[PDB]
């Protein structure tokens, strides 16, 4: 079946019912610092092309909720990188996209409100939003090094081809 | 007899025909007939390749869903199978025809009526497809001990079935149909191409997809790992397909990629292309076998035989056996923990006579002295009636 | 002709008189229910057989009983080709008797086709429509046989010409 | 399809595939195929001695000796030349094709192999056609038992050649349907006055002819004229005449099939009427 | 409490009752068989009361011959004013299961892909709803071959619909022609004739007028009538030598009570 | 399995058992000879062999009656039938059905005409009584 | 006034005392009881016990008990206890299908005609607490199709397939006593054959005694209607119809009969005591395609109100699954040419 995260740890913290997983990033946010060789963002990107075809997905750990969020976001990125005419430009719009206020668990627009726990209060709200933005910025940054061929001004058709597919038939823009 | 019997295996998308004794069918033609829609207008028709894109004619598929939709059309189809392709004097040859799973006694009489009343054949035997497939597998190097107890996995062009058989007799109430077959895989590959490759002639979209499916596809062991191999060393995985444009006569090339393994993958993850079916084929097989009598359960798991063009994908059998073993092993494990069932031997059989298993099996059977004994004759027909062709000895 | 309608009219009237049936549990076998006109194990339950004939060849035999009626028709067959077309057509229908619930699998001796209409049939189908069907059937098989005869001849001419003109 | 084809499709497709691959340089695949043709004909395609660079095509006819008595070997030699070799045991004629030495126009020899059966029959006709053309009369008639219980008689006369078929209608009702077809042949000149004249007798051998008398035996006579037997028409005439018997039986059967569509449609109409008698 | 353990099903209930309050499949294991019975007065098989005796009790009789056909076996137990006669008693190696199994074979020959193990319960239900005993096989075969009145449709669990016609009477015929299912011996009727004949010569007529049926396998429509016709036939040939005029003196009464399906239970229930 | 070949029902004491001359030739021929058609019909419909066991005597009556029916001229049938009483029409209908059992010289063409008239006068019930008769012509 | 309870046959029916409920057999093993609510019918009960098709149903008015008989050879007396009807098996001792049943007017016994060529007279015994029965056998030679009690609850008319209408004495001294003499005869010991019709053609589908019992009428398959007058030495008047066989008949006055059958419409017959002659009174139901209210054979008819002496309303049910209520007064209103008696 679908690919699940193996990063869940007996000491992994939570923000809502999502896993606040560590990430190797320079962007600001509540994400713990990641020492290990790979993080939830790498995992998400490594499973993307495969997971995106699935329509059903069993939520096993709170880590899966984070993995799912990122998977949905990668799609958002592809929708944008698709029209970029150079790697640098794609990095520009990847920052912009990371900046936009996408809906969060509990709000109208968020595609999986029945699965994700809504922030219990204003602090949790701000932290969660902050963790999501940090995840978006880091994800979008790393995706650019994958989507563009050594010959920039050319987003790989091998990534662009997935632009029309939706993980679990869901969408962060829908 | 001096002349070999005629063997006809009419399939949803392809009809295999030839004479008994031969290892391969003499003709494999599309199961279609082209008609115009008094006098001899009934004879103005074509079948097979010649019937696919006939300008002034309309192509029909009398069996594209498993059963005969039009007996008039089927009857005519046979006229040409006999007098145009096989070139057999029907009165001098016994005929062996095959039937779809759970064919009714009524339909058998309709077929006998055509063969005896229209063509006056001297002998007719309507064979059950699954039994012939099992017999065909006896040719396999994985099987040197012949047995008619096994689980047949027949995947053709429009239909796929998991048929359990016990000592030559199909366990009809345990059969399961799977909404994935050749056409589904082709359509899917076509979509994957629509999202990536440019230049594919609209008129030749399915055609191109079919070729990719038949010439480049295979079954991989893991999706992420395969997608990775491709992204890591595209040079050794992406292929090229240079087709021919008809209404342009110009050349057109495309890269063939992920579709190679994604196509057959839908057997294992139907949800990829089917919104209403999600059961993996390994799970369907396990399910079928678990519904059968306990005493025949192991013999079934140990003899899972493949049949049909859609089972031709490389490593289909291996992938099916592994995933099925996981399911079985996982269960027996969870039962010994929750609580000592001896290990379950699961074996998927792939053999060379797999593309035309049914026809081959039917060919071997109609070329043995025995065949002429179990075959209902024209005599018994005219005296006892058509009802005789219900039981298939 | 003025010979066909008078025939069908007399047949129709007779069918109407005979198709007055009711459910009748077996008097001979414990808890059985069988078409009395077939088993004939109780003489009093059987009505007088009657025949309506249009001429020396075309005729209908009607046999009534308390719960079933057997209707047998001698079909018009002028020559040999009509004789085999009729035999084939009746055979064709007889093989499909189950879908033709009121057809006998075999005709009564001396007839080309027989119907077996029971109380269950007159219970689940308007008996006057069944009467009509029998008369309709009688008229239509003659028409169909005529058409088949013309079809065989039409195609034979074309088949003979196609071959000859190629020399 | 009204007229029956003359060439065998299995022979042609088997050879074509092999010639295609040999021409492309691929290594030859082994080939072993057994099959038939109308009139008790049996064929065998294979690699003699397992040599895959060699493809043999053989035909077996129970009545080959009769054809041999009428120029068969000489004609087959003219047509096939060096492809004709010693006949494989169990067969009367064998053709051998060397996948390593094929002609420029492969498609051409494929076509001739396809007509092996027709070519085995050809000489008997050319023989008597020539007789007629050379005014040589009195010559003895040829007798070909093309089926276990059917016979063809060819006789040359001053201004015409007659081909008489003695066919059997196993199915009793098939005799009736046949008569309807033969009657149309009889009256054929009403559609083509230059066409061959066709005579037909039932249960009684014609005049030319111990001809099997019987209720299921039919005698068809074709009177071929110079315009049909001269060097120009000859081949076409032979292609048609040698397929006549199977042409007649083929149409008798297709005729019954068509009648079946009629019955299916009528029976279906009857069932709609009956179901309309249901209250609901 | 009245508990009647059969070769296949269990009929338990109360006294003065009517019909078992519970009828369930008899599937040390019997200690378990009972923990369930008793968990949310007794009968005994032929050669704690005697089933054949009880059968008669519920009929208000003491003498007579009991024909009990159930799931696993079929017996012919002659009882004499009070208790049975463990010596005359005979057994028939054919009953319910056998008929169900035979019906499966017959449906298989018709062309239906049935399996003896997987579809046993399904076909048993077809048998119970559609099967019956032919009075005159010659007559039944004619109906089957010349008409469609015997054809009934039956919906299998998977939705498919099959047809059952001549096999409706063909399967049960096994009870009269054992050779049909590869069994040596004579049929139930002839078996009944011998039992009574091998008995005395005084109360022999007594037995003949008190033949009572018991068991699920005796529910087949027509069974009683077929038994009678066969006994008149046997008696005629093997006792009257063939005097058709004496046949009238043959008083044959086969008691076939409406609630005979659980005649043993009903009995103990009353005797309780 | 030899004892099953004898039908014991034949000697059953329940086997239901039914309840247990012809016209004047001259009288009829006379009415015929003197053109009194209607009187002829009425005469032939007298003394039906409804009680004899001989098929010949019955066929005798049938021939007599039939002879009269053929004699009539289409346009005279209606009037002659209407002269009959109900028991008369009933009997006539029975003779008409017996007539149908043996087509002679197109005799069925006319019998069908009579049947038409007999039906109009006695209704479908006269046909019912043909089927219901235990004693007939 | 027509009402469709189903498209299949209503095998038989019976009404309670006040005619607020009607019990019908929907051509199967059950009996459905329908109650009138406003101008609608509501199903209120399902009596399910028979393992065969119910062939007869009768409702004893006062004691409010329903008796049914079926092809399963059984008969059940149903008693309403609380809100559900409970069945009590009656051992008929018949080896063939029961075909018809009627409660005697005194409600202390009922008769069941069957295929065993016998009539089962049943009554409740307060000894062993259950129903027992005596058989009337001779000289019945075939299945008894219909039964009808004389007003004295002793004489009983029966129609059978041996083409006969007969009157027997069903006297059961265990629940009643010595019947007063009747014009049919003074000697009425159980089983006594008082009268036998003279005809050997036509199954007798229906029989009926007049309000005072001196007259009995019956309809046969030979499309005739007959009436025997005991005040006239049992002379029988006979009338042959021009239409299809009648299946049911009932007196509506001492000299008027209403019958229905395979023609699907009710008809009228009047008896002229003076001339000892029956006459056709005409079609009562005034108009695929059928001009009749019922679309299939009418097989049962029962007087709803006014008894058989002055019926004002009657009911018919048939194979078409319909139930029609006929108003005698209104029929006369629409058919001015109509004349009863
Ligand atoms: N090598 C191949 N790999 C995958 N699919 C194939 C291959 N060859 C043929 N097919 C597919 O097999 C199917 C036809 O198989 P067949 O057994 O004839 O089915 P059917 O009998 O229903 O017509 C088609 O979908 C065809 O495209
Ligand atoms: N209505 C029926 N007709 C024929 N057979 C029946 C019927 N009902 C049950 N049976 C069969 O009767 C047998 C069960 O009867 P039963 O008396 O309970 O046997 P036992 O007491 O030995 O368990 C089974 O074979 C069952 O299929
Ligand atoms: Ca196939
Ligand atoms: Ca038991």
């Amino acid at each position: 079946p679908a690919y699940h995260s193996s990063l869940m740890d007996p000491d992994t913290k939570l923000i809502g019912n999502m896993a606040l997983l560590p990430i190797r990033s320079q962007f600001k946010g509540p994400a713990p610092r990641e020492t290990k060789d790979t993080d939830i963002v790498d995992e998400a990107i490594y499973y993307f092309k495969a997971n995106v075809f699935f329509k059903n997905y069993e939520i096993k750990n709170e880590a899966d909720r984070t993995l799912i969020y990122i998977t949905l976001y990668i799609s958002e990125c592809l929708k944008k990188l698709q029209k970029c005419n150079s790697k640098s430009q794609g990095e520009k719009e990847m920052y912009t996209l990371g900046i936009t206020n996408f809906p969060i668990p509990g709000e109208p627009g968020f595609p999986l409100n029945a699965i994700y726990a809504k922030p219990a209060n204003k602090q949790e709200d701000e932290v969660m939003r902050a963790y999501l933005q940090q995840l978006r910025q880091e994800t979008g940054l790393r995706l650019c090094e994958k989507v563009f061929d050594p010959q920039n001004d050319k987003p790989s058709k091998w990534w662009t081809c997935f632009v029309k597919r939706q993980f679990m038939n869901k969408s962060l823009s829908g | 007899g001096r002349l070999p019997a005629c063997v006809v295996d009419c399939g949803t998308g392809y009809t295999k025909l030839g004479y008994a004794g031969n290892t391969e069918p003499q003709f494999i033609i599309p199961s279609c007939i082209a008609i115009k829609e008094k006098g001899v207008d009934d004879l103005d028709f074509f079948i097979g390749d010649e019937a696919i894109e006939k300008p002034t004619y309309a192509t029909k598929w009398p069996i594209r869903h498993g059963i005969v939709e039009d007996w008039d059309l089927m009857e005519r189809f046979m006229e040409q199978v006999i007098f145009k392709y096989l070139r057999a004097e029907p009165e001098d040859h016994y005929f062996l025809l095959t039937e779809p799973p759970l064919n009714t006694p009524e339909n058998r009489e309709y077929t006998a009526e055509i063969m005896f009343e229209s063509f006056n054949v001297p002998g007719l035997y309507i064979a059950v497809q699954a039994v012939l497939a099992l017999a065909a597998s006896w040719t396999s190097r994985q099987v040197g001990e012949r047995t008619l107890t096994g689980t047949v996995i027949d995947s053709g062009d429009g239909v796929t079935h998991v048929i359990p058989v016990a000592e030559g007799y199909v366990i009809g109430s345990c059969i399961k149909h799977i909404p994935i077959a050749g056409r589904d895989i082709t359509y899917f590959i076509q979509q994957l191409l629509r999202d990536r490759e440019v230049g594919i002639p609209p008129e030749q979209s399915l055609e191109t997809a079919k070729a990719v499916k038949e010439r480049y596809s295979y079954v991989c062991p893991d999706l992420v790992k395969e997608f990775n191999k491709y992204d890591t060393d595209g040079s050794k995985w992406i292929k090229q397909y240079t087709g021919i444009n008809a209404i342009s006569k110009k050349e057109f090339s495309i890269d063939v990629g992920y579709e190679r393994f994604l196509g057959p993958e839908i057997f294992f993850h139907p949800e990829f292309a089917n919104p209403d079916f999600t059961q993996p084929i390994s799970e369907v097989v396990d399910e079928v076998i678990q519904n059968c009598p306990i005493d025949v359960r192991r013999p079934l798991y140990k003899n899972i035989v493949l049949s049909g063009g859609s089972t031709m994908f490389r490593d289909f059998g291996r992938r099916l056996q592994r995933d099925l073993k996981r399911t079985v092993d996982a269960r027996l494990k969870l039962s010994e923990e929750l609580s000592k069932p001896k290990p379950i031997d699961v074996q998927v059989i792939t053999h060379h006579m797999q593309r035309y298993a049914v026809w081959f099996g039917g060919s071997m059977l109609a070329s043995t002295p025995e065949f002429y004994q179990v075959c209902h004759t024209k005599k018994d027909y005219e005296e006892i009636g058509p009802s005789i062709c219900r039981h298939n000895p | 002709t003025a010979t066909l309608r008078p025939y069908l009219s007399a047949v129709r009237a007779t069918l109407q008189a005979a198709l007055c049936l009711e459910n009748f549990s077996s008097q001979v076998v414990e808890r059985h229910n069988k078409p009395e006109v077939e088993v004939r194990s109780s003489k009093e339950l059987l009505l007088q057989p009657v025949t309506i004939s249009r001429n020396e060849k075309e005729k209908v035999l009607i046999e009534g009983s308390i719960n079933s009626v057997r209707v047998s028709i001698a079909v018009k067959q002028a020559d040999e080709i009509e004789k085999i077309l009729c035999h084939k057509f009746m055979r064709f229908m007889m093989m499909r008797a189950e879908n033709f619930f009121i057809l006998r699998r075999k005709p009564v001796e001396g007839y080309d086709i027989s119907f077996l209409i029971t109380n269950f049939h007159t219970e689940q189908m308007y008996k006057h429509k069944l009467v009509d069907f029998v008369i309709h059937f009688m008229e239509e098989i003659d028409k169909e046989i005529s058409e088949m005869k013309l079809s065989v001849n039409a195609r034979a001419r074309i088949v003979a010409e196609e071959f000859l003109k190629n020399f | 399809m009204i007229l029956l084809e003359v060439n065998n499709r299995i022979i042609e497709e088997t050879l074509a595939l092999k010639f295609e691959n040999a021409a492309a340089g691929n290594k030859p695949e082994a080939v072993e195929v057994t099959f038939a043709d109308f009139d008790g004909v049996l064929y065998h395609i294979s690699n003699p001695n397992g040599d895959k660079t060699k493809v043999m095509v053989s035909i077996s006819l129970k009545f080959y000796k009769e054809l041999q008595a009428h120029g068969a070997d000489e004609l087959l030699k003219r047509v096939y030349g060096s492809y004709l070799v010693n006949p494989e045991s169990g067969y009367n004629v064998s053709l051998l094709y060397d996948l390593e030495n094929l002609p420029a126009s492969k498609d051409s020899i494929v076509h001739q192999a396809g007509m092996l059966k027709r070519n085995c029959f050809a000489s008997v006709f050319e023989k008597y056609f020539q007789f007629q053309e050379e005014g040589k009369e009195g010559e003895n008639r040829a007798v070909i038992h093309y089926r276990d219980d059917e016979t063809m008689y060819v006789e040359s006369k001053k201004d015409r050649v007659t081909v008489v078929f003695s066919t059997v209608f196993k199915d009793d009702d098939d005799v009736v349907i046949g008569k309807v077809f033969m009657q149309e042949f009889k009256e054929g000149r009403r559609a083509s006055h230059t066409a061959p004249q066709v005579l037909f007798s039932h249960r009684e051998p014609p005049l030319e002819l111990d001809a099997a008398v019987g209720d299921n035996i039919g005698y068809i006579t074709f009177v071929l004229f110079p315009r049909h037997t001269n060097a120009s028409a000859r081949d076409n005439t032979i292609n048609l005449i040698h397929t006549f018997r199977d042409y007649l039986h083929y149409h008798i059967k297709c005729s019954k099939a068509y009648i079946h569509t009629r019955m299916r449609a009528k029976t279906s109409d009857f069932l709609k009427v009956l179901n309309r008698a249901r209250p609901d | 409490v009245v508990c009647d353990n059969g070769t296949g099903f269990v009929k338990c209930g109360y006294a003065g009752s009517n019909f078992p309050e519970h009828i369930f499949p008899a599937l040390d294991d019997m200690k378990h068989l009972w923990d369930y019975t008793f968990g949310p007065l007794l009968t005994e098989p032929p050669m704690v009361a005697i089933q054949a005796v009880l059968t008669l009790y519920a009929q208000g009789l003491l003498t007579g011959v009991v024909v009990d056909s159930g799931d696993g076996v079929t017996h012919i137990c002659p009882v004499y004013e009070g208790f049975s006669l463990p010596h005359l008693t005979r057994r028939l190696d054919i009953a319910g299961r056998d008929i169900t199994r035979y019906l499966i074979k017959l449906l298989l020959l018709r062309g239906y892909a049935f399996n003896h193990s997987a579809d046993f319960e399904t076909v048993r239900m077809i048998k119970e709803k559609l099967c019956y005993v032919g009075y005159n096989i010659e007559q039944e075969q004619k109906l089957a071959l010349e008409t469609t009145v015997l054809v009934e449709s039956y919906t299998l669990p998977d939705g498919r619909i099959i047809k059952v016609g001549g096999e409706r009477f063909e399967a049960p015929e096994a009870l009269f022609q054992p050779h049909l299912i590869n069994v040596e011996g004579v049929g139930v009727a002839e078996l009944l004739f011998n039992t009574i004949q091998a008995a005395d010569i005084d109360t022999r007529s007594e037995f003949y007028k008190h033949i009572v049926l018991s068991g699920g396998s005796t529910m087949y429509p027509g069974l009683p009538s077929r038994l009678e016709r066969e006994l008149k036939q046997l008696y005629l040939e093997r006792v009257l030598k063939g005097d058709v005029e004496k046949l009238s003196k043959f008083k044959i009464r086969i008691e076939d009570p409406p609630r005979r399906k659980h005649m043993v239970f009903l009995g103990g229930a009353v005797l309780a | 399995a030899r004892f099953r070949k004898v039908d014991v029902d034949e000697y059953d004491e329940n086997k239901f058992v039914d309840e247990d001359a012809g016209p004047d030739e001259g009288e009829v021929d006379s009415c015929l000879r003197q053109g009194n058609m209607t009187a002829a019909l009425q005469a032939a419909l007298k003394n039906p062999p409804i009680n004899t066991k001989s098929q010949a005597v019955k066929d005798r009556a049938g021939s007599i009656v039939l002879k009269v029916l053929i004699s009539f001229k289409a346009n005279d049938i209606e009037k002659a039938v209407q002269s009959l009483d109900k028991n008369g029409v009933d009997l006539l209908m029975k003779y008409i059905y017996k007539g149908f059992e043996s087509p002679s010289d197109n005799s069925s063409a006319v019998l069908l005409q009579w049947h038409e008239k007999a039906l109009a006068a006695g209704g479908v019930g006269s046909i019912v009584r043909v089927l219901t008769a235990r004693k007939t012509v | 006034a027509y009402h469709s309870f189903l498209v299949e046959p209503i095998s038989c029916h019976a009404w309670n005392k006040d005619r607020t409920q009607i019990a019908i057999c929907p051509n199967n093993h059950e009996v459905h009881i329908y109650e009138k609510s406003g101008n609608k019918w509501v199903q209120v009960h399902e009596l399910k016990e028979h393992n065969g098709q119910v062939t007869g149903v009768d409702w004893a008015p006062d004691s409010n008990r329903i008796v049914t008989c079926g092809t399963d050879r059984n008969a059940y007396v149903w008693t309403l206890k609380g809100r559900t009807w409970k069945p009590t098996l009656v051992i008929l001792r018949i080896n063939r299908a029961a075909r018809c049943v009627r409660w005697a007017p005194n409600e202390k016994k009922f008769a069941v005609g069957s295929g065993s060529r016998v009539i089962s007279i049943c009554y409740f015994e307060q000894e062993n607490d259950w129903w027992v029965c005596k058989h009337i056998k001779k000289p019945i030679r075939s299945t008894v199709l219909s039964l009808d009690w004389h007003p004295n609850s002793v004489l009983l008319a029966a129609g059978s397939c041996d083409f006969k209408c007969r009157i027997f004495s069903a006297y059961i001294k265990e629940v009643e006593e010595r019947p007063a003499p009747t014009p049919w005869g003074s000697k009425m010991p159980f089983g006594e054959l008082m009268f036998e019709s003279s005809s050997s053609c036509g199954w007798v589908h229906g029989v009926c005694f007049s309000a005072n019992g001196s007259r009995v009428a019956w309809v046969s398959h030979d499309s005739t209607v007959c009436l025997a007058d005991a005040d006239k030495k049992m002379a029988v008047a006979t009338l042959a119809s021009e239409t299809l066989p009648l299946l049911a008949v009932t007196f509506i006055t001492e000299s008027s009969l209403v019958a229905a059958g395979h023609d699907c419409f009710p008809v009228l017959f009047t008896y002229d005591s003076a001339a000892g002659k029956l006459s056709f009174g005409g079609r009562l139901d005034v108009p695929a395609g059928l001009d009749s209210l019922h679309k299939n054979s009418v097989s049962q008819i029962s007087v709803l109100s006014g008894g058989k002496a002055k019926c004002s309303q009657f009911c018919t049910t048939g194979m078409d699954g319909g139930m029609s209520i006929w108003d005698v007064r209104s029929l006369e209103s629409a058919l001015k040419d109509l004349k009863i008696v």
